[PDB]
């Protein structure tokens, strides 16, 4: 009947993370967490907390965490917040208007840009419609940009809805992979299993 | 409704100090964060010092981290960024930046509002 | 048939509003990144406006507050209002369908918006008189707005002709000449006529120059 | 904010000729990102090249493009007619971003230009202005100077110029220049005069009339 730390580590520290259209959620549940010491962490350049201060979590127990994470491109990082758009809020990864949880993050271009390329983290470029807070997309359906109909073949208006970020080093910060571990907190009618030290 | 007034800059020899002012008034609770943002002529505009208001957390580059001292005075809602030791480098035009959030991110593009911008020069 | 059509644009005092349409055919507004994108008189491209599918807008600084894009999907014709216009706004409007990584691939021919407080007036036609090869031509002064077509012989003589761009003189209004060389033994037995047609005013001008 | 520089503003060749047009960035991104536009004088823009070095559908194989991270090419190897045009290069950051744009002239033999100058009709001296046009015809290149001389003053501030395109043909510009005064003014002298420098001409050309002759 012993309480152990929250695996945060199996998050933040994944070898591989995913790509931004197919986001990976984990659900976190009866641990303890320390949030004071991932909020002191400095290479943490981006850490954001809405309505809450993060030093605050550390006092407030709840029913379950969840922490979605996945990688995008530097000039891509201020649309993982509340009320934006663009190309990843609209069509990739959408946090609600009230969000009330915490974004991380941090460069990866030593994780994740490889030479000639990192094509196997991509985004979704065409998407008829904003995903709803919290969707995750992963169909790979040939996208209609006109009124003829695709049947599965691309072509003119006819295009694979996902492109590649093609990670290198050699590019610039705002082009290079970024990290991010956004945390959600659930409060339900039931026992919390996550608290703070 | 949020405005932000600065104040502070000028002139300065290598190895004097300077201060800052940032009067941040419109928001509705604490929860946001201010940060000191500075560009020089020809670079990019990059974040020297950081202070999320709620927790009253600092948080400042490695090149300005003995140097610099980024407070709040609760009473004039005014954040302060004192600059000892300043060195040629620190040369460019200060901007203070606030941003709908607890806590801290070096993109520019995360800070919602900004205020004009103060010059400071260290001559040589 | 994948096609963009832009209208609506024109002559408007500074401070006014002007609507662009851009009607589109084959693709469809409603499912495509949408821009608009002008060209100011001997200036380059500016991205001025863009529309998401999923409805998200984004504006160049220049038009923040002032410009707005909007779409019917019925129509499948895109639009921008343009209020509190200025004289800097001044330029030929683009719409264009944005496939981002593989470019703006489809272009409307454009449509030219005039901001200026400069009322529509109709120009002057005077001859340029010659005086082995003898030069002759129109002047054309005094006009607004863009454009006047010139033509010469009502079109019979066409080589050696040079019809100038037309200059913005400090009063607002344009000038421009057309010139036009010929075989000096042709002066005393070949009429020259210039014909001048400034359609914004309705004026018609055909000009016998003869030398003097 | 990124910042798309073309280098060189023209470009002078002859048909024929590879063309190395230069795109900079000023921070380093994807090739996916960088793409090419080509504008025929009174045309709309027609897409070129996309993601750095794919054509676009339509585009002739001389057209090729390449570069990484902040410096881009366009090359055209071997020049045709209808290859001299405006060319922009464009980045996709936080909105498009559209360069300045290259303009490639055709380059030819040096042709001096033929010069000359009309007074003002007199149907517009009955208006009360007088317009004095000096022409400078089929000259090549496009580099120019016209004074106006009144009485042998040196007049400044009071013309306009105007160049054609390119001609089709030849390959040379034409010139006007406009010397604008009132009637009132246009009396007080005797002796109009354009003088006309280009690097055909060994030595300076000058057309005049005397008022009235
Ligand atoms: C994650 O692992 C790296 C080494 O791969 C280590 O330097 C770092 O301290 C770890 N982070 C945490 C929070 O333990």
């Amino acid at each position: 009947h012993h309480t152990n730390l929250c695996p945060f580590d199996e998050v933040f520290n994944a070898t591989r993370f995913a790509s931004v259209y197919a986001w990976n959620r984990k659900r976190i549940s009866n641990c303890v967490a320390d949030y004071s010491v991932l909020y002191n962490f400095a290479p943490f350049f981006a850490f954001k907390c809405y309505g809450v201060s993060p030093t605050k979590l550390n006092d407030l127990c709840f029913t379950n965490v969840y922490a979605d994470s996945f990688v995008i491109r530097g000039n891509e990082v201020s649309q993982i917040a509340p009320g934006q758009t663009g190309n990843i809020a609209d069509y990739n990864y959408k946090l609600p208007d009230d969000f009330t949880g915490c974004v991380i993050a941090w460069n990866s271009n030593k994780l994740d840009s490889k030479v000639g390329g990192n094509y196997n983290y991509r985004y979704r470029l065409f998407r008829k419609s904003n995903l709803k807070p919290f969707e995750r997309d992963i169909s790979t359906e040939i996208y209609q940009a006109g009124n003829k109909p695709c049947n599965g073949v691309a072509g003119v208006n006819c295009y694979f809805p996902l492109q590649s970020y093609g990670f290198r080093p050699t590019y610039g910060v705002g082009h290079q992979p970024y990290r991010v571990v956004v945390l959600s907190f659930e409060l339900l009618h039931a026992p919390a299993t996550v608290c703070g030290k | 409704q949020v405005q932000l007034v600065e104040s502070g800059g000028g002139l300065v020899q290598p190895g004097g100090s300077l201060r800052l002012s940032c009067a941040a008034s419109g928001f509705t609770n604490d929860f946001y964060s201010i940060a000191w943002f500075r560009q020089a002529p020809g670079k990019e505009r990059e974040g020297v010092s950081w202070l999320s208001v709620s927790d009253n957390t600092p948080t400042y580059v490695d090149s300005v981290k003995d140097r610099f001292t980024i407070s709040r005075h609760n009473a004039n809602n005014t954040v302060y960024l004192q600059m000892n030791m300043l060195k040629p480098e620190d040369t460019a035009i200060y901007y203070c930046a606030a941003g709908r959030f607890a806590g801290r991110d070096t993109w520019p593009s995360s800070y919602d509002y900004w205020g004009q911008g103060t010059q400071v020069t260290v001559s040589s | 048939e994948v096609q963009l059509l832009e209208s609506g644009g024109g002559l408007v005092q500074p401070g006014g509003s002007l609507r662009l349409s851009c009607a589109a055919s084959g693709l469809t507004v409603r499912s495509n990144y949408m821009n608009w994108v002008r060209q100011a008189p001997g200036k380059g491209l500016e991205w001025v406006s863009l529309i998401y599918s999923g409805g998200s807008t984004f504006y160049a600084d220049s038009v923040k507050g002032r410009f707005t894009i909007s779409r019917h999907d019925s129509k499948n014709t895109l639009y921008l209002q343009m209020n509190s216009l200025r004289a800097e706004d001044t330029a030929v409007y683009y719409c264009a369908r944005d496939l981002v990584v593989y470019g703006m691939d489809v272009w409307g021919q454009g449509t030219t918006v005039t901001v200026s407080s400069a009322s529509t007036k109709g120009p002057s036609v005077f001859p340029l008189a010659p005086s082995g090869t003898a030069a002759l031509g129109c002047l054309v002064k005094d006009y607004f707005p863009e454009p006047v077509t010139v033509s010469w012989n009502s079109g019979a003589l066409t080589s050696g002709v040079h019809t100038f761009p037309a200059v913005l003189q400090s009063s607002g209004l344009y000038s421009l000449s057309s010139v036009v060389t010929v075989p000096s033994s042709s002066l005393g037995t070949q009429t020259y006529i210039c014909n001048v047609n400034h359609k914004p005013s309705n004026t018609k001008v055909d000009k016998k120059v003869e030398p003097k | 904010d990124i910042q798309m520089t073309q280098s060189p503003g023209t470009l002078s060749l002859s048909p024929g000729e590879r063309a190395t047009l230069s795109c900079r960035a000023s921070q380093s991104v994807s090739s996916s990102s960088l793409a090419w536009y080509q504008q025929k004088h009174g045309q709309a823009p027609r897409l070129l090249i996309y993601g750095t070095s794919s054509r676009a559908t339509g585009i002739p194989d001389r057209f090729s493009g390449s570069g990484s991270g902040t410096d881009f090419t366009l090359t055209i190897s071997g020049l045709e007619p209808e290859d001299f045009a405006v060319y922009y290069c464009q980045q996709y950051g936080s909105s498009p971003l559209f360069g300045g744009g290259t303009k490639v002239e055709i380059k030819r033999t040096v042709a001096a230009p033929s010069v000359f100058i009309f007074p003002p009709s007199d149907e517009q001296l009955k208006s009360g202005t007088a317009s004095v046009v000096c022409l400078l015809n089929n000259f090549y290149p496009r580099e120019a100077k016209v004074q106006w001389k009144v009485d042998n003053a040196l007049q400044s501030g009071n013309s306009q110029e105007s160049v054609t395109e390119q001609d089709s043909k030849d390959s040379t510009y034409s010139l006007s220049s406009t010397l604008t005064l009132s009637k009132a003014d246009y009396e007080k002298h005797k002796v109009y005069a354009c003088e006309v420098t280009h690097q055909g001409l060994s030595s300076p050309v000058t057309k005049s009339f005397n008022r009235g002759e």
